[PDB]
């Protein structure tokens, strides 16, 4: 059920619920020596480095939100906005 | 313990305290300030609390969210002191503006011509995140709703 | 230079309702030349008055008697060969309210509320007698008792 | 720094403009259907007021 | 069990510098010392010590907590004297104040003992 972009009916901004997994799910990809898409100021735990690039919006994760009729929409991370 | 650092991550963006001030039960703060430190934030936000540059300066290091950049007193002349009130704007930070009243406030004082005015520092007034006018007490930091 | 009021007061009232502050008097004071009324508050400890006494006060808006402004931090240094040399009693704060007539009154009446930190100044009268007074503006207040 | 006993520049056709773009901005229920938009002024009927 | 050993309140540990310096930046001629092992004895005689300079704009010490024995001192003084060098005027004047403190107190027993 590939649900196309224009017909996505979901919301365009990123809750904490999707923000936790996501920024876990990063922070452990980079922690098996992933390649780091920005600049890095020294920091040396990878969650920070998750946080300080989720903010330009370069993460390869996509969202696979399920609506209640076993249908699903793929949101990409520079799709949504950051809101804090 | 979290055994796993995505749990780690999980426990910093939702299990953390500051993310969980307010409860959705009653849309109220859950933690306040309690027992003898609120007792002696009623007893300093006092309008009889004058208080020395010596005792003003001990309390200036404890507040690690200061920008460096102390406050011209009250009293400039014949001895420099400060006041509560005063002190206390320095810890409230951003843009803080509030109306509230004392557990001790007279109703008929509202309707009278010191409404504005208080005798008896009872109506509690910020403006522009720093304290101007009033005692604080349970009711304006508590847990209670509009604090 | 950035006088903005200037006039003789005299004492009419001590205490009206009775005295809650330990360190705090409050009085009513009325001038001389501009007929205006003024509610007061002091230290009672670091300079005591009573019933009937006379004090020149000048509300200007810096003490640098050039009229630029001060830096708005305070330092030791610059409290000595300026205005505040010949006054002994030196305050300084901010106007938070001005009341009269708003927006649907008369504008023959007017009064503004300055705050010292918790000690209270409520200055009324003639509004042309209150000009140069506005929200948020930093105000310095000298006051000498006279024979 | 408003003051409150000067004369301000506002313009009370551009205070209607800036509510009705508020208001028709503040969506809950998304959709251009005719119950979307019952469901949207219905969640939204206090904050309207 | 987990008793910390009561000779860690006065001992530097193998490595430990007793002051440490750091500037600050939040405004000019700022600077925090930190110093370990001790409690508010010291602290209390280099800041009322400091307090009596005319020089110096800022100078105030802290404890962070009553289980560590360390506390910090922020001295900020005008720009044509170092906060360094008001701290090292200030054990000065400290040890020559308690140097007098020492002989007159010497002299009074010696009187006193004398005088029966």
């Amino acid at each position: 059920g590939g649900v196309p972009k224009s017909k996505r009916i979901t919301t365009k901004y990123m809750t904490k619920y999707e923000r936790a997994r996501v920024l876990g799910t990063r922070a452990l990809q980079i922690a098996m020596c992933a390649p780091i898409m920005v600049e890095l100021d020294g920091e040396t735990d990878p969650l920070q480095i998750a946080m300080k690039e989720l903010k330009q919006k370069k993460i390869p994760i996509i969202i696979r939100r399920y609506l209640p009729d076993h249908s699903y929409e793929d949101w990409s991370i520079d799709e949504l906005i950051m809101v804090d | 313990v979290p055994q796993s650092m995505e749990t780690r991550a999980e426990v910093e963006n939702i299990h953390i305290t500051p993310r969980q001030i307010i409860t959705p039960q009653a849309n109220k703060p859950v933690m306040g300030i309690v027992q003898d430190t609120l007792t002696a934030v009623r007893k300093m936000t006092k309008r009889d609390v004058f208080i020395t540059r010596e005792q003003v300066m001990n309390l200036l290091m404890f507040l690690p969210t200061w920008d460096a950049k102390m406050p011209q007193p009250c009293i400039l002349k014949p001895r420099p002191l400060w006041t509560g009130k005063q002190i206390f704007s320095l810890i409230i930070p951003g843009n803080v503006n509030m109306i509230r009243t004392h557990s001790t406030h007279p109703d008929e004082e509202d309707e009278g011509p010191y409404k504005w005015i208080s005798p008896g520092d009872t109506k509690v007034m910020v403006e522009h995140g720093e304290l101007i006018m009033g005692i604080l007490c349970k009711k304006s930091l508590g847990t209670s709703a509009g604090s | 230079a950035g006088v903005l009021f200037e006039d003789i007061f005299n004492v009419k009232d001590m205490d009206p309702e009775g005295k809650k502050f330990d360190r705090v008097s409050r009085l009513h004071c009325e001038s001389e030349s501009f007929k205006m009324d003024l509610i007061l508050d002091i230290n009672s400890w670091l300079y005591p008055m009573e019933l009937g006494d006379k004090f020149r006060l000048v509300l200007a808006t810096t003490l640098r008697e050039d009229g630029c402004p001060d830096s708005g931090e305070y330092n030791p240094m610059e409290h000595e060969g300026t205005r505040a040399d010949s006054f002994e009693y030196v305050m300084y704060g901010k106007i938070y309210r001005i009341e009269g007539d708003e927006a649907h009154n008369e504008a023959s009446r007017l009064s503004a509320y300055v705050s010292f930190g918790g000690l209270l100044m409520r200055l009324q009268g003639d509004a042309n007698n209150l000009h140069g007074f506005e929200v948020d503006q930093h105000m310095y207040l000298l006051m000498k008792r006279l024979a | 720094h408003i003051n409150k006993r000067l004369p301000t520049d506002l313009s009370p056709i551009r205070v209607i403009k800036g509510v009705k773009t508020l208001l028709e901005r503040c969506v809950i229920v998304t959709g251009n259907d005719r119950i979307s938009k019952q469901a949207n002024e219905n969640a939204t009927l206090l904050f309207q007021c | 069990m987990n008793a910390p050993p009561t000779f860690e309140s006065f001992l530097l540990y193998e490595g430990e510098k007793k002051i440490i310096k750091e500037l600050d930046t939040k405004v000019t001629n700022a600077a925090i010392f930190t110093i370990n092992k001790e409690d508010h004895t010291l602290g209390n005689m280099i800041r009322n010590q400091l307090l009596k300079d005319p020089n110096v704009l800022f100078a105030g010490y802290k404890v962070p907590h009553p289980l560590e024995h360390k506390f910090v001192i922020r001295i900020q003084t005008t720009a044509d004297y170092s906060p360094q060098e008001a701290f090292m005027n200030a054990i000065t004047d400290l040890l020559a104040e308690l140097s007098l403190f020492e002989e007159r107190f010497k002299d009074a027993i010696k009187e006193k003992k004398e005088g029966g």
